[PDB]
């Protein structure tokens, strides 16, 4: 086509999401993280994650309210991965890095999982 | 605004 | 923070969400043109529009299924400014940069407003 | 992955 596009239209986009996140504006659904509660958008969980793709495209589960995690499932790393998922940005540190990686093979997210593979590969 |  | 940045996400988030918005999946809201219909997600209307998000930010309106724009407003100006929303490409024409100016100034869209702006600016 |  001969469309003109916004270098930083998706970055504003994103930043708006994180802001109604922030005031819990639109919120729709609560993951459960074992005694933590973490309330989102059912969209952009979908958007992020292959695991909440899944889990929202089913007939049934689209209609929930509460969704609960593997108990396995560590709450700080779902924070850490929550955040990124509204901003872009990981916070991935030393004290981190394996419950972030295990959280983002659970939920699906290809991307942290390979950045986690590498700085623990660098490590070694 | 850029050309794509 | 000591974060890290996956400088695509902003723009794999929007793809996906335009990928549910193409599928139907989680819209939970219709906007009226006249005699078009155009479902969306409210979180993403709000995300791109002052006027969407004073609207779902409403303590009554933010319940409603159904928005029913101001009749002078065009329904291809609508329909491509809702997919500059879902993909930060607008596809400006000659034939319809009156339309999409005038839908951009009711939705309170400012940058596509300047680029508008400009545009004409050029051509007088 | 870049430093923001
Ligand atoms: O690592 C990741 C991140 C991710 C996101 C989605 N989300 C969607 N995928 C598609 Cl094709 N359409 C709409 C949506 Br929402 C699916 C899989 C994965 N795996
Ligand atoms: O030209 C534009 C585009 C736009 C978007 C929003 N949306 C939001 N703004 C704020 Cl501050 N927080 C959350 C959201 Br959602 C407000 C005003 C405008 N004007
Ligand atoms: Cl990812
Ligand atoms: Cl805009």
């Amino acid at each position: 086509d001969s469309c003109i596009q916004f270098t930083r239209h998706a970055s504003d986009v994103l930043l708006n999401l994180n802001r109604l996140r922030s005031r819990d504006i639109l919120t729709d659904v609560v993951i459960v993280v074992s005694r933590e509660q973490f309330r989102a958008h059912k969209t952009v969980l979908m958007a992020c994650s292959g695991l909440f793709y899944s889990i929202f495209t089913d007939q049934l589960k689209c209609n929930l309210s509460v969704i609960n995690l593997d108990p396995e499932i560590n709450p700080e790393g779902f924070c850490i991965l929550l955040d990124f998922m509204y901003t872009s940005r990981l916070n991935l540190r030393e004290g981190n890095i394996m419950a972030v990686m295990a959280t983002a093979m659970y939920l699906q997210m290809e991307h942290v999982v390979d950045t986690c593979r590498k700085f623990i590969k660098a490590s070694e | 605004w850029v050309i794509p």
